[PDB]
């Protein structure tokens, strides 16, 4: 009663998705009937409990993961298939208990100038276990020769910049990202639908 | 820590570096293009020169890579694109004084006007004045004065900046470690690496004048049809035994006979195939029209058009207030955004171009997931050759009569098709003596076989010879006939439109095989037929991926060119023609001439 709890879903801004965000939940009344005929979610599925019994389990504790990315990369955003999001930015764990929430943003997060506002990282020492963030500015270098001042010719700078126009096609425009995730402990907290 | 490692991670940052700055540039083209105002094309301007520079950097930056310790077929073929040095390899100056000239050459022939002497008033330049003259003029003063204008006025300008524009075009390629800049040319057409598969850059030769020896006979027997039409359109003016004269052919420069139909149709009583008549009468949408095209492409397996498609594309002329070029182009711009820039009117011959531009489209949306360098055709003439198949298919009376323009009747008697099949020529066998002759006569004025002394002499002994056409005036070294065409005065090689028409032949074939057509080849439709599309489709995803030797087996089952595609399509044709030269000269002289002394 005192969560909306999706101060997190609609907002005026999110992160990137290398600097991913967390948040807690508790103390709410998660009622996801109205989010049913809600903007078209572009994808909701669950892995470890039913969308049909969703109100009915009252679990101990919740987070929220909310960052935005490319079209053609979303469907990354799941257990194996790893890729450019799946390694360098942001992986799910092989055992998920939650559930995934996307939807598309026709021109809010798009500008005929311009979105230049939305980072990701392309180049990376490794590829990212489970729940883990480096957002370093580390200047990569593979070749053997360490610059390590600046740009360089086998440097690399890591981090890229999205480009969102009001134009482009539908494999990447802006989709908006919220993961949810239910820790399995034996202590319990305050949420239930 | 590998240098095939290192080359990854350089192509990963040049395509994901590249896609957004092409993205930009493609954006600001557009809306010049669309929109011509001073304001767009200095951003256009501004965004290719960034393009341009990007460009430059990551070529001395790939340049460092050794492609000779590349195992990987697909990195070094990316490489090497991006390794081009291109025209970095000029000095400064000299650079900038071939595009000064390049520009200038552009501007002359797209700007040329010639004056009527007799009506200093009456000025026309080449679109549409000049060409509707040389379209519909039944008259010989008439035409030859056009021919002669044209060439003499213009021409006559480009000569000495095409003789700067070959000597420095050569410099570049050789320094480019070419022959000359047909050597460069015909670099498109090499495949080095693949075994079973190369194709080197002499064969190119040997492949072209082989297939267009075979393709002889057939125009013979055409230009002694046409010859004795044109004989009874212009009484006492032409041999039965010589040359064609140049301005009698239908455009300025003989590059299509389409004009000629009126002249030459076998059967008057036999209506004509023309559908313009009925789309007026039908309820008509502009929309609609582009969108009967995308109902095709998806009844054989091919996706929609996109939403940005249908939102962004410039489907009808924009009218007075906002003036465009209305050139036909399909535009790939990048990050998935196509676009088609025609001003469409509601034409027979439109219909068929957009089909064409529709199915570049869908080239174009084809090998999207491939990298950048790699958005390409196999070589330069399978979009062209793609878009053109669809087109027939289309042109086809069966297609026709299925989307409702045409009566339900079907009269189709042998002479209905052999009138269809005579249009076709015209347009199609017309053009190849044309092209080849074009790029036969650049090549060696490349090699430095032709002396600056007889660049004219050779050009019309060349002309007489191989297509049958013979000047109506004399031309000294003065005149500059061959930079009269836009795509020799705009730097645009020419031999893709022969390799094109047997290309598009034999996808024809192919795919009309695999769609298990029985009749005549020219009366196939594909439509309908999701096997023929994934066929199509299966060669389309490759891009530059694949060469385009190993490309065209997976589809046709054959490693090269291909003639007897076309030749089967004629067949019919071939025969009437034949009995109907029986009392006819067949051949040419090379002596004969319309003037004399
Ligand atoms: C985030 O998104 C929007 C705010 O932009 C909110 O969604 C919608 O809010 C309106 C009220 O402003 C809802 O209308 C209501 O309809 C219900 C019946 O469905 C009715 O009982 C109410 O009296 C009211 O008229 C609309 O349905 C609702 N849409 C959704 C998503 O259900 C949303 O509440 C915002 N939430 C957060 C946490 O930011
Ligand atoms: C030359 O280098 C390219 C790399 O640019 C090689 O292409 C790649 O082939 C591998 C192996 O098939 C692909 O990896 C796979 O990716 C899928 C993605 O779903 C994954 O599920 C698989 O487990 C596997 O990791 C890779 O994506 C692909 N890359 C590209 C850009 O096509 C190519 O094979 C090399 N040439 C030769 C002859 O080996
Ligand atoms: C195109 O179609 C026409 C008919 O639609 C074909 O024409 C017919 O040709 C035959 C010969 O092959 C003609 O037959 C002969 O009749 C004369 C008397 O008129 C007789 O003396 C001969 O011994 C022979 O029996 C026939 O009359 C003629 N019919 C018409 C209506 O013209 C023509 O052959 C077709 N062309 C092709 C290339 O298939
Ligand atoms: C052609 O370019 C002009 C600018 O050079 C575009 O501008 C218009 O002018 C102002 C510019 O802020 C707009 O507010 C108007 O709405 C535009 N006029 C119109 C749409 O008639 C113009 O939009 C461009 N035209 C096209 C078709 O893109
Ligand atoms: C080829 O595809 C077209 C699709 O337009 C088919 O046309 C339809 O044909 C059926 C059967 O005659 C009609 O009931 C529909 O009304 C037609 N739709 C139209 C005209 O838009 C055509 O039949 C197909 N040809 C085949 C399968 O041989």
């Amino acid at each position: 009663n005192l969560c909306p709890f999706g101060e997190v879903f609609n907002a005026t801004t999110f992160a990137s998705v290398y600097a991913w965000n967390r948040k807690r939940i508790s103390n709410c009344v998660a009622d996801y009937s109205v989010l049913y005929n809600s903007t078209s979610f572009s994808t909701f599925k669950c892995y470890g409990v039913s969308p049909t019994k969703l109100n009915d389990l009252c679990f101990t504790n919740v987070y929220a993961d909310s960052f935005v990315i490319t079209g053609d990369e979303v469907r990354q955003i799941a257990p194996g298939q790893t890729g450019k999001i799946a390694d360098y930015n942001y992986k799910l764990p092989d055992d998920f208990t939650g559930c995934v929430i996307a939807w598309n943003s026709k021109h809010i997060d798009a500008k005929e100038g311009g979105n230049f506002n939305y980072l990701y990282r392309l180049f990376r020492k490794a590829n990212l276990k489970p729940f883990e963030r480096d957002i370093s500015t580390e200047i990569y270098q593979a070749g053997s020769k360490p610059c390590n001042g600046q740009t360089g010719l086998n440097c690399y700078y890591p981090l890229y910049r999205y480009g969102f126009y009001p134009t482009d096609g539908v494999g990447h425009q802006p989709y908006r990202v919220v993961v949810l995730s239910f820790e399995l402990l034996n202590a319990p907290a305050t949420v239930c639908g | 820590s590998t240098i095939e490692e290192q080359a990854k991670t350089f192509l990963d940052k040049f395509n994901h570096e590249a896609e957004d700055l092409f993205y930009q540039s493609s954006l600001a083209s557009w809306n010049y293009n669309t929109n011509i105002t001073e304001e767009n094309v200095q951003n256009m301007n501004n965004a290719g020169d960034k393009w341009s520079a990007f460009l430059k950097e990551q070529s001395t930056l790939a340049q460092m890579y050794p492609l000779q310790e590349i195992q990987n077929l697909t990195v070094k073929l990316q490489l090497q694109a991006l390794q081009q040095n291109g025209s970095s390899v000029l000095s400064e100056d000299k650079s900038k004084r071939l595009n000064t000239i390049l520009n200038t050459m552009s501007t002359i022939y797209s700007t040329g006007k010639v004056c009527n002497p007799d009506n200093p008033q009456e000025c026309l330049l080449l679109e549409p004045g000049l060409n509707e003259i040389m379209a519909n003029s039944l008259d010989y003063n008439e035409r030859l004065w056009a021919w002669e204008s044209w060439r003499s006025e213009v021409g006559k300008q480009l000569r000495p900046l095409y003789e700067e524009y070959v000597v420095l075009k050569n410099e570049m390629a050789r320094a480019n470690h070419y022959e000359d800049y047909g050597d460069y040319w015909r670099g498109d057409y090499e495949v080095n690496g693949v075994d079973g598969y190369d194709y080197s850059r002499g064969q190119l030769i040997e492949d072209v004048e082989h297939t267009f020896e075979e393709i002889k006979p057939l125009y013979e027997h055409l230009h002694a049809y046409v010859r004795a039409k044109l004989m009874n359109a212009y009484p006492s003016y032409i041999s039965p035994i010589g040359c064609l004269p140049a301005h009698l052919l239908g455009d300025m420069w003989g590059r299509f006979w389409t004009n000629l139909y009126s002249l030459t149709v076998p059967f008057g009583q036999k209506p004509n195939i023309d559908v313009t008549d009925a789309m007026v009468d039908q309820a008509w949408d502009a929309q609609r029209i582009f969108k009967e095209a995308e109902k095709f492409f998806v009844s054989v397996g091919l996706p929609n058009m996109t939403q940005g498609f249908w939102e962004n594309s410039m489907l009808t002329d924009p009218g007075n207030v906002q003036k465009a070029v209305c050139h036909p182009t399909a535009w790939d711009l990048g990050k998935g955004d196509f676009r088609i820039l025609m001003c469409t009117k509601v034409t027979m011959d439109d219909f068929l171009t957009a089909h064409h531009e529709m199915g570049h489209i869908q080239y174009d949306m084809a090998y999207a997931a491939q990298p950048f360098l790699l958005r390409n055709g196999a070589n330069e003439g399978f979009h062209e050759a793609v878009g053109e198949i669809m087109s027939l298919s289309a042109a086809t009376p069966k297609h026709l009569k299925s989307i409702g323009l045409l009566s339900p009747d079907f009269q189709e008697d042998n002479e209905t098709e052999i009138n269809f099949l005579l249009k076709q020529a015209l347009t199609i066998v017309g053009t190849l003596p044309f092209t080849y002759m074009l790029e036969k006569w650049r090549w060696m004025v490349f090699k430095g076989e032709i002396p600056k002394d007889q660049w004219m002499k050779k050009w019309w002994e060349m002309k007489r010879e191989i297509v049958g056409v013979v000047e109506p005036v004399p031309h000294d070294e003065t005149y500059c006939d061959p930079a009269s065409l836009f795509h020799v005065s705009n730097d645009y090689s020419f031999i893709r439109y022969y390799t094109r028409t047997l290309y598009q032949f034999q996808f024809q074939e192919a795919l009309c095989q695999a769609a298990k057509h029985e009749g005549p080849l020219h009366k196939c439709d594909i439509s309908n037929s999701t096997e023929a599309g994934q066929k199509l489709f299966n060669m389309l995803r490759l891009g530059k991926s694949e060469p385009w030797t190993l490309a065209l087996e997976n589809v046709v089952g054959a490693k090269n060119m291909n003639v007897r595609p076309l030749l089967n399509y004629f067949e019919p044709l071939f025969t009437w023609l034949k009995d109907q030269n029986k009392n006819s000269f067949v051949g040419w002289s090379t002596d004969w001439s319309p003037y004399a002394d």
